DNA sequence: AGGCCCCCCCA
DNA sequence: TGGGGGGGCCTCT
């Protein structure tokens, strides 16, 4: 009923991603000050935020 | 206690390939990865 | 880690 | 109505 899973590189991966108490800690610090009211909001930031350094490699 | 993130279809496909881009096993340890390459335009906010 | 259920809110 | 989010819990590898 619910879509619940991704199909990537790797095999198939669920939408919903655990996360250590610490990295939520800092996790929703984030999302604290960006005030998305949705997760993948604030996910996507992360990514664009850290372009240069995903680009090399 | 068993702290979880709903992510949408769209960012979990550009999320797992930074994850495996990175090889990291863990997703948590692709978020602790982009907080920490991020921290001058978080502590910009 | 995947899966279920629930409940709340929004569109 | 449909679809989103999180909490709480279980069961497996």
């Amino acid at each position: 009923d619910r879509h619940s899973k991704v199909f990537t590189s790797k095999g198939p991966r669920d939408r919903r991603v655990r996360l250590s108490a610490h990295t939520a800690i800092q996790f929703y610090d984030v999302q604290d000050r960006l005030g998305y009211d949705r997760p993948s909001k604030a996910v996507d930031w992360l990514i664009k935020k850290a372009k240069t350094a995903i680009d090399k490699l | 206690r068993d702290r979880r993130v709903r992510l949408s279809a769209h960012t979990a496909i550009q999320f797992y390939d930074v994850q495996d881009r990175l090889g990291y096993d863990r997703p948590s340890k692709a978020v602790d990865w982009l907080i920490k390459k991020a921290k001058t335009a978080i502590d910009k906010l």
